[PDB]
């Protein structure tokens, strides 16, 4: 029983530190992926974690929005938890503590948790230790023997984990079905935006 | 063993986000305050007093706020935990919350989320109704939830092929069957349907 996550391929030298520390758990299997989203880390399924930072948090873009704007609403697309990790100077407690409550209001989600960490390698460390014992799983078992139909998954943009919890109970077949007969052992793995991309894949007419 | 905050009032933040509602409680922590520098030698010892302190406010704020006339509903309740001081670093408070917050059981776990903050003269609910960046980013938010850009995603048919080939070779179907069958079940959800029931 060997808990499982996945760390962003683009992200990975400037997590080399906490990854270190991380790959000490003996217990612990940290999976190297390219997937959309700009998350640092997939915790499970359908829970990501995404490192910002507060400077930068007001910075405007080109096209008008915010630093952080697109990343965070695509992250809501396909994870179900978006856990966001604010690092910030400990200085902006004292000159600017309104950032901290204008961050967390402006994020404000049921789907959000939003966490201020200093600048250390130990906070992130240690918040990700945290989320793996409460959220990570492994993913012993297997109902789908036919790689290619794990490709099918994938290429409807489905994370690693979602296809593996998926594939933890159904083969490819039985969550179509299940999806169609929405049982919600199936529904509940999948966001609303995963879930219309399915029922597209399932309703195109030939 | 005893209430070291003092909760002064509880307000609505009224235009934060569509499905939830969001309560700010100020909260005195002079009191807190003063007991951990004069009476508390060890960080260890104080950390546990602290998180204890915490469960006692956390139980107390959602109690007073579940009788008071304000209906969640269906609305997510978020309870803003509002300090006039924090003494230490946010970073560990936000820390120390949801530990505090990982021991409870009772219904104030899982009715409600917590954020600490500290008080400010700005005021936060003129501030969300006037920050246009912020009203952009939940109109894009929905936008973005409720939408799927098909460019992202490689064609469905070469999908929707692939599937078929596999029915109809997993269930015995020649060939010279594809055409009748295809013409009576025409997308994947009928076609798979039709062959596990």
């Amino acid at each position: 029983e060997n808990k499982c996550i996945a760390v962003n391929e683009n992200k990975v030298i400037e997590n080399q530190k906490v990854i270190q520390s991380l790959c000490k758990n003996s217990h612990l299997d940290l999976i190297e992926q390219s997937y959309f989203g700009e998350c640092d880390f997939i915790i499970n399924h359908s829970t990501c974690v995404y490192k910002i930072q507060a400077s930068r948090f007001m910075q405007l873009r080109n096209n008008g929005s915010l630093h952080y704007d697109k990343a965070v609403n695509d992250l809501l697309t396909e994870f179900q938890r978006v856990i966001i990790i604010v690092e910030f100077s400990e200085i902006i407690q004292d000159v600017d503590p309104d950032l901290f409550w204008k961050i967390k209001l402006y994020l404000l989600n049921s789907r959000v948790d939003v966490f201020f960490i200093h600048e250390t390698t130990d906070f992130f460390i240690d918040w990700m230790k945290y989320f793996i014992a409460r959220w990570a799983f492994s993913y012993n078992d297997e109902k789908e023997k036919n790689i290619a139909n794990a490709d099918i998954l994938l290429d409807l943009g489905f994370n690693i984990l979602l296809v593996r919890k998926i594939f933890q109970t159904y083969s490819l077949e039985e969550f179509f079905m299940a999806i169609i007969k929405e049982e919600s052992k199936a529904v509940k793995m999948l966001t609303v935006s995963q879930m219309t991309r399915l029922k597209k894949l399932l309703t195109l007419e030939w | 063993s005893e209430f070291f905050w003092d909760v002064q009032k509880i307000q609505e933040i009224s235009n934060v986000e569509e499905h939830s509602v969001v309560k700010c409680v100020t909260v005195n922590t002079s009191r807190l305050i003063s007991q951990l520098n004069e009476e508390l030698q060890d960080e260890e010892s104080g950390v546990n007093f602290i998180v204890t302190q915490l469960q006692l406010l956390i139980n107390n704020v959602y109690e007073k706020i579940q009788k008071s006339p304000g209906v969640p509903a269906h609305r997510s309740l978020m309870i803003n935990l509002n300090f006039t001081r924090l003494k230490f670093s946010i970073a560990y408070w936000d820390i120390l919350l949801e530990r505090s917050l990982d021991l409870i059981n009772g219904p104030s776990k899982t009715g409600a989320r917590y954020f600490i903050t500290e008080v400010t003269p700005v005021d936060r609910s003129r501030y969300v109704e006037n920050n246009q960046y912020f009203l952009a980013f939940k109109a894009n938010q929905r936008l973005t939830r409720n939408s799927v850009d098909m460019d992202e995603f490689i064609d469905f048919e070469i999908l929707i092929k692939q599937i078929i080939f596999d029915l109809f070779k997993k269930n015995g179907i020649p060939d010279q069957d594809f055409e009748a069958i295809l013409s009576r079940f025409h997308n994947l959800e009928s076609l798979v349907v039709a062959f596990n029931e």
